[PDB]
């Protein structure tokens, strides 16, 4: 069915880079879009996302607001998000989920569900 | 400041007793009173105006009431 | 009971057409329904609920002015300009006056001059907003027949009391299935949504007191709106309202608050509605409904049973209550069980026979012991009459005179019907039931000119009211065709009349 | 800035829970966008919920949301042993981002 | 409350700046216009009204102007 | 050397209501503030029922008389020719610029 | 002159004594008998309860 | 506005008991409102009378209330055997507040 | 069916704040009602009252205008009495009584009963 796959990626020191991969299997991109959302075990989720994999446009949480940068490529159906500048507190593992787009394309209101699915998780650790 | 709308322009019918409806429909009639018991001189001017419109001696009085009633209020 | 002088209380005799009958319920009074069978049930509106509510901006009473450090400039180096502007939680007036060789510019005349004031509030509207949706009006049920004035006590807000029942109609969940035991159940259909155009009356704040206000009112306040939608850091859309930059002429600026505005709003609520809340809902008064109440299952209860026995003490003077009923309070002694109370008003006695028709039919004492207590109305003629039960061994007969002739019923109650007419008019014709072609063909012609004239003549104060009003009767003197002439000082009169019934 | 979710609850078989989250109007009042996550430890959330009262076809059937003012309740009932997934509450702001509550781990008894 | 006077029927007239000059006059225009704004139909009616008396044309003009300006002000 | 004509109390702040309730045909309610002199009472008529409980039904005459009290009132006050004065400057300008 | 906190301005003898407001004539000593009232605390009750 | 009922009267079993509670023309006469309330040494004052008589739902017929100005008059006969407990006459002044006779304790048998 | 309790008052001493609450159990308290009545040792019942309702209203007994009041929390259905300075003379029982509110939940004119149950009595004791 409907699949998500991630590169379960390592500490990289701090104020490392971490690029993590979401490739979505299993449905038609195209209409898939994307999410990022961080959790460590044991505090609140965080959501520091991007809204748009057709144009390739984004939108950030304030927090994140320049930190994070996002490439798509629809050739591997691949979204990587990169996290600049980590710090130890970011440790964390983070699930890339979708919320589909209008058809026009622009996303600007979701559906009424937003995540019907989740990446598996990549657990990311800062030195 | 000096907020315009007196909601009484659109003011609720309802059995109810409305906020101000007593010492409202009054406070118009007592502040027009004084505003004329301050200027008699007025009362004389906006005579002789009235009385040169419109020859007609009823439309007169009306224009009386015209004037009377828009000295005070609308500036 | 539930509703004895009362006041603007209105009884309907009889519902016809099938178990059918639409009544209008404000809450400034009753209404008492008597069928031709079935027990009296007496309605009576109480409150209404205001639900989630939101914010629609705010206002400021009151203006905190600190700082203001002021910038000027040569007569030429432009306007004037400082860092505090950027910052928009200030309030600048550049106005160009000042003077040459004493500030510095060896160039007399002009000058610029920036003067920033620091503006905080401390008192503010809220100004909520209603939407039709989740308010509920709360309307009592209570049936006559058994009943103290207390006596029976337990209410029946829950239940056992059995007399009376309370419904909470909702325009998600109309049609109020209210169950008065041994009774029937009655059932009734009321429309929440469309009585009083809510969505146009904004649910206002001020310190305690509350207030509902027109949208048309509440967007033409002229106050440094708010917008509502957070705090954290308030930014005043305007704040120029409230304060006033006053250059003195000679040379320099002021900056001046205008002061609490505070009691000008007052002044300015003129005609609101008197409002309570709480925390989830604030109490709305006033109001008005409009239910088709379904007298389809009742039952008169023991129709069936005996006549009692021998009691007739009566512990009160009846009481001449205000329109119609003298209100009579019986105490059979002795009786065994729930036994009929025999009740007749007599125009001469002489061979029994009377005519009273009274409002509570079939009366029913309850249990045995003595304690009885047994409440009823009878509607007796105008002219005098003897109040009695002809029972037992010489009974008990009262005396009872009422006033006013059969003319001065017709006039009072056309009286109120001009009222039902006035306020809240345009349903007014609901007041009646089983109508076709007398009451819909009426309630149609009297909602066209209803939004004519509402359309024609909004914007009207009493006293503008018989302003107009009488113009439009001079108008009504002269003329010619005795139609617009006819038709102007029908429509005046009908003003005229419109304001001394809303005053009264 | 996360929406209120209260840390933890438990209980007999079958029993109705209640899991509050309590929002702001600019979010979970002024819209009608909620989720509850299940999310079991260590493995990936799912979404038990969605357009608040209804649910995803896979959803069992008791779970139940609703919403008046700012809440969001994720009321279940006879609760199946197997029901702990720590419970987060999500919605759309109106900001245009998406927050997560504080969620609940859920304690069956 | 209905504090009537509006100081300006006498004001004083002198070469500093009286009190709120400025806020008052757009003011007193600024109230009759979102007066009229609401209620246009008053502006049917009263054109039907004024153009019922004093045949004479201009007056006629005369008489919407004192009836569209007393409405909003005193009543 | 102001003297002050009058004051005016631009706020106001009521107390100690209390109530009447006296039945119809029992004449007035008396309540005693109305003899005391800040109290403001205003008669009015409730048509009373027998939740109260009295006799007849009808207007019922009762007058809730609240306290009084101010705060920050503003003063008149007021002044005549006399105790007035100017303070006029001279300014020959011969040569000079400033002093 | 016409005092009303920490500022003052002119006004004549018919804007000043035209007022609604409470009279209070000339001093304040302890608390004063306030003349009128009737501008300020404004009462009515309908349904004919309290 | 103060209350005068009188302290204790006896009487023995079966014979009528009289207590008189005497008032003002602001509280008693002009009102209807008057309770009488039973109150053993070991338990709460608790109602038994309320307007006039009007038994609350424990009746034990044996007690009547009446008026005739100002007066209050709870007349028991049939001494309860042990219905000894002080008495209070209660009334609703109309400046809005209730008053409460000084009580008579009864004597029994 | 219905409860009213309270905790004890004991014996402060001449100078004291006390505060006394009144537990309404069963009995919905919604809309309910309540007063307080103090008697001292076989003492003149004293009406020193709060018509309290929903709407936390209150109107003093003219001897206690201004030494107590009693302030609602609906979350446990409690009615808080608190007489300022529990001066020597009160030794008396607080007890708190309701006389359930009108329909409107505004309360004017009480019910025909006053008191149909009664608080468990409270002893203070200035000493
Ligand atoms: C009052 O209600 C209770 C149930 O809550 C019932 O047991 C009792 O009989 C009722 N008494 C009266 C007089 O209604």
């Amino acid at each position: 069915e409907v699949q998500l796959v991630e590169s379960g990626a390592e500490v990289k020191k701090p104020g490392a880079s971490v690029k993590v991969s979401c490739k979505a299997s299993g449905y038609t991109f195209t209409s898939y879009a994307m999410h990022w959302v961080r959790q460590a075990p044991g505090q609140r989720l965080e959501w520091m996302g991007w809204i748009n994999a057709g144009n390739g446009n984004t939108k950030y949480s304030q927090k994140f607001q320049d930190r994070v940068t996002i490439t798509r490529d629809t050739s591997a159906s691949t979204a990587y998000m990169e996290l600049s500048s980590l710090r130890s507190e970011d440790t964390a593992i983070y699930y890339c989920a979708r919320d589909k787009v209008d058809d026009y394309g622009d996303y600007w209101f979701p559906t009424l569900w937003y995540f019907d699915y989740w990446g598996q998780g990549t657990l990311v650790t800062v030195s | 400041a000096v907020t315009l709308p007196s909601h009484s322009t659109r003011k609720l019918q309802t059995r109810s007793q409305t906020w101000l409806e007593s010492r409202e429909y009054t406070k118009h009639l007592i502040r027009v009173e004084n505003w004329i018991f301050r200027n008699p001189g007025f009362a004389l001017a906006a005579a002789a105006i009235a009385w040169l419109l419109g020859s007609s001696t009823s439309q007169k009085v009306i224009y009386l009431v015209m004037i009377l009633l828009i000295a005070p209020a609308y500036s | 009971i539930r509703c004895i002088g009362v006041s603007n209380r209105d009884f309907v005799e009889g519902m016809s057409g099938g178990t059918w009958v639409d009544v209008v319920l404000e809450h400034g009074g009753c209404v008492t329904v008597m069928a031709q069978d079935k027990p009296t049930v007496d309605i009576e509106l109480v409150t209404t609920t205001v639900s989630n509510m939101a914010e629609v901006r705010s206002y400021c009473y009151e203006a905190s002015i600190s700082d203001m450090a002021s910038d000027s400039r040569c007569p030429t180096q432009g306007e004037a300009y400082l860092d505090k502007q950027s910052d928009t939680q200030y309030v600048c007036k550049r106005t160009l006056v000042d003077r040459g060789w004493g500030n510095g510019c060896g160039l007399f005349g002009k000058g610029s001059l920036v003067t920033c004031a620091k503006f905080a509030c401390s008192k503010k509207m809220t100004g909520k907003s209603i939407q039709p949706e989740n308010l509920e009006y709360r309307i009592m049920l209570s049936v006559h027949g058994s009943q103290h004035s207390g006596m029976i006590v337990n209410d029946t807000g829950h239940e056992t009391d059995e007399n009376r029942a309370k419904v909470e109609i909702t325009p998600n969940s109309p049609r109020a299935e209210a169950t008065l035991g041994g009774f029937g159940s009655l059932g009734l259909d009321c429309e929440p949504r469309t009585g009083l155009d809510f969505s146009d009356l904004y649910y206002l704040t001020m310190n305690n007191k509350h207030w509902l206000v027109h949208k048309e009112w509440f967007h033409d306040i002229p106050l440094p709106w708010h917008a509502g939608a957070d705090t954290g850091t308030p930014h005043w859309n305007n704040k120029e309202a409230l304060v006033e930059f006053k250059d003195a002429h000679a040379k320099r600026q002021t900056v001046v608050v205008l002061g609490s505005q505070e009691g000008a709003v007052h002044t300015a609520l003129a005609g609101a509605l008197e409002a309570e809340m709480d925390g989830a809902k604030g109490r709305l008064s006033s109001g008005h409904l409009k239910c088709r109440l379904k007298m389809d299952k009742l039952r008169l209860k023991g129709v069936s049973y005996s006549l009692c026995t021998a009691a007739f003490t009566f512990t009160k003077i009846p009481a001449e209550t205000l329109h119609g009923t003298v209100t009579v309070e019986v105490q059979y002694a002795g009786t065994d069980g729930p036994c009929k109370v025999p009740a007749q008003m007599a125009v001469d006695m002489q061979t029994l026979t009377p005519v009273g028709r009274l409002i509570t039919a079939n009366p029913v004492i309850t249990e045995s012991t003595e304690n009885s207590k047994m409440m009823l109305e009878l509607d007796p003629p105008f002219g005098d009459s003897y109040i009695v039960i002809g029972v037992g061994e010489k009974k008990i007969t009262h005396h009872w005179h009422r006033s006013g002739s059969t003319i001065g019923k017709a006039f009072e109650a056309t009286v109120r019907g001009a009222k039902r007419m006035a306020v809240l008019g345009d349903t007014a014709w609901d007041f009646g039931s089983v109508g076709g072609a007398l009451n819909s063909l009426g309630k149609g012609i009297h909602q066209i000119f209803g939004a004519a004239f509402k359309s024609l003549f909004g914007g009207m104060s009493w006293f503008s009211q018989i302003l107009i009003g009488t113009l439009l009767m001079w108008l009504g003197l002269n003329t010619k065709n005795g139609s617009i002439s006819l038709m102007c000082l029908a429509l005046g009169g009908v003003l005229i009349f419109l304001s001394t019934a809303v005053s009264a | 800035s996360a929406l209120t979710q209260p840390a933890s609850v438990s209980g007999s078989p079958g029993q109705s829970i209640t899991i509050s989250c309590t929002g702001t109007s600019s979010d979970v009042g002024g819209f009608n966008y909620v989720s509850w996550f299940q999310q079991h430890p260590g493995k990936a959330p799912k979404l038990m919920l969605y357009d608040v009262t209804s649910r995803p076809s896979g959803v069992s059937s008791r779970f139940s949301g609703s919403k008046s003012g700012n809440t969001a309740s994720l009321t279940i009932s006879g609760l199946q042993a197997e029901d702990e997934a720590d419970y987060y509450c999500s919605s759309h702001t109106s900001r245009g981002t998406w927050v997560f509550g504080g969620g609940t781990k859920l304690t069956v008894l």
